[PDB]
């Protein structure tokens, strides 16, 4: 059965260029390929609805190609409003598959998160939960990893992530996380860290605080 | 025995939707008129739905009827109860009832029955957040934090709009609770800690539940 | 323009089910091939399922196949998913989407899609009980209350089945939170507070959970 | 169509003939059903067109009447017949239920004896308070719990739970928990629940102040 091998993951850029992405079948078929945008938390919008066979009211900006095992979506200068993720999709009958699409990104150099540690309000404490957040304020790439560690015990399984989409003037990712903890749990301990690493920092990054000072 | 069993239960909101299934075994279904039927909080009976054979007659009681939708699909011998805007009320037990007799006539009772699932509405259609201030320690990072929502959105502005250079207000997260959470943030010169006073005027838009907090150092 | 409307997602418990369906409006189902589709937490799209005009051939993404069923209603155009047994990375957006055409044929992609419907499915498939001690303030009264559970159901005896005249096991009760709590108690002789040692003995199969808790006066 | 039933309780002793009335808004024929409803359990059928006795349903159970007018009578009260009754009108493609009667054991009046228990220390340092009334042993079934804090009617925060008849007394008892975060229980001192039951002349309340 076909995969699809779409290339590259992410695709960097910005207003006005013209940009290329390849999807390649890991077994033949008869030019079976469509394209998709998707912006974050939407339905997909379909582009093209066979190899180089532009959808009617799509933008003529886009463009495509299929050759049976190899394809490409092309855009003639990025728009504002172009800056999302594209899928290819090989459909069959009663049967499809898609690649892992490519995320088109406005492009800048890297740039390394600002990392600052929130401890708990007292007055959420009172209530009997303790929510820690910590905040990498902006950086890029997208791509960061943030642990957290109570008393030097690196944590597993009581934290949450959101990702904020790149900011409108300059482009960069910002990434907050939540470690839960029951008002008991949390001053069973003293020191609440949380441990940055990302494409800009030659050595991890901590930010601590002490529970009560 | 002949096999009935329900799934799809458990707790709902006022205004919610949810959709209810059951599924058979030791028969097919396609001869049988299906129904759904509820136990209301005073221990009587309601009947819900009945859906005929072939899916050609569809008819409700008037405390249901237009809100909710029955359907069938034989082929896979199953039965289902759509229930859009739920209300306190529709709070019951819930059952998948076949239409039948030893002998199958133009007009019988209900005699195979599923044990089954419970369904319950609360009535909290609008809850309305908990917002807590996220207190700054020569660029200083201040906030508001709210916990315990639904639905969205809760919205947030700093100052009335007077401040808007280095904000950054992040998706919501569903909690293990089934409720929302989320913060807003600003980066400011410390020098102003002193001087200027940062406030978040928020609302939860679906309850319009205005709410105000004055952030300032500890 | 055209459209789609997802219903029934939610938060879930791993190996708990759930069912989702889609309704439309502005067009009849009756012509198209339905299909499921979703975004994971990952951000790709999967296809998830599918089922052909005239209800004939149901297919599934292998990772749904067996364990998912597709439904339809061409009558009142509604689309249903039964998801029994869900996983943790069953957790996703769930889209409904139309197979379609201005001139439909036997291939075409997906041309209208409805804005999707979030699923949760939190991985806590079964949780065991706190116990927590009824201390006794002629006849006196005691006993233990078992609380945050899941699913049902919890067995209790005292002193290992020794004591069984005068004890009172309640049907548990379904919070808010969706776990379940019950209280067992038992009426003792006064005399009998000094000396004899009263415990519960709480079992939980579905977590494996085995509790012996001690009541005494405070 | 509408349908009434009679008595809503009926109290009996075992090995006694009873009847239960269903009457019609209008006349239904013999279009009318009986069924019998455990606790936590679906309806069994009993019979249908008026008379008929579902297959396998004892002899002891029998339907009459016509027009407006319906009895079940049951010939010889068993333990298992003690359960919730229902007429049910059915027609070729709907129906519509009566109110139902409930059949107990019949014994003589009992009041409750009510017991209040304060939240326990373990938990209210975990930030829940939930103090737990019980009304022992009572008969007849109504019996009806206020919680008042600081003489303050409450409403909307607390749930009850009622036992079946005792298979040795054919009493009832209940219990009602009052829930209360840690935040809004230290607020008040005094937390009461005023019961008020036919074998009361006047309510019974119990109380207890908070520390």
């Amino acid at each position: 059965d076909v995969v699809m091998t779409q290339s590259p993951s992410t695709l960097s850029a910005s207003v006005g260029d013209t940009i290329t992405i390849t999807c390649r079948a890991s077994q033949s078929i008869e030019t079976w390929l469509a394209w998709y945008q998707q912006k974050p938390g939407k339905a997909p919008k379909l582009l093209i609805y066979k190899a180089s066979t532009l959808k009617t009211g799509v933008p003529s900006r886009f463009s495509g190609s299929g050759s049976g095992t190899e394809f490409t979506l092309t855009i003639s200068g990025l728009q504002f409003d172009d800056f999302a993720t594209y899928h290819c999709q090989h459909y069959a009958g009663y049967s499809a598959t898609f690649g892992q699409g490519t995320r088109v990104e406005i492009k800048r150099t890297v740039a390394a998160p600002s990392v600052f540690i929130f401890p708990p309000s007292d007055e959420q404490l009172k209530s009997g939960t303790a929510s820690v957040v910590c905040l990498l304020n902006n950086f890029y790439p997208r791509e960061a990893k943030v642990q957290w560690k109570v008393d030097n015990a690196l944590q597993s399984g009581n934290s949450q992530e959101s990702v904020t989409e790149q900011d409108s003037k300059d482009s960069t990712y910002s990434l907050s996380s939540t470690l839960t903890l029951s008002k008991a749990d949390y001053e069973k301990h003293k020191v609440y860290a949380c441990e940055v690493t990302h494409q800009g920092l030659s050595s991890p990054v901590t930010k601590s605080f002490n529970r009560g000072e | 025995e002949v096999q009935l069993v329900e799934s799809g239960g458990g707790l709902v909101k006022a205004g919610g939707s949810l959709i209810l299934s059951c599924g058979v075994s030791n028969f097919r279904i396609s001869a049988h008129t299906m129904n759904w039927v509820r136990r209301v909080p005073g221990g009587g009976l309601e009947w819900v739905a009945s859906i005929s054979t072939s899916s050609t007659y569809r008819d409700y009681a008037d405390a249901v009827k237009g809100r909710f939708t029955v359907s069938r699909d034989d082929l896979e011998d199953f039965v289902y109860l759509q229930m859009h805007k739920m209300r306190v009320e529709d709070t019951a037990i819930y059952y998948c009832a076949r239409k039948g007799s030893d002998r199958l006539s133009d007009n019988d009772p209900f005699d195979a029955w599923g044990p089954g699932t419970v369904v319950t509405v609360s009535p909290a259609s609008t809850k309305g957040p908990s917002v807590f201030p996220l207190a700054p320690s020569g660029t200083a990072a201040l906030g508001c934090l709210v916990k315990d929502y639904f639905p969205e959105p809760v919205t947030v502005s700093w100052n009335s709009g007077a401040l808007t250079s280095g904000v950054h207000t992040f998706p919501a997260v569903l909690q293990s609770s089934g409720l929302y959470s989320l913060s807003s943030v600003v980066t400011v010169p410390s020098s102003s800690l002193g001087t200027q006073t940062y406030i978040c005027n928020v609302n939860h838009k679906p309850s319009n539940t205005k709410v105000d907090k004055k952030v300032e150092p500890k």
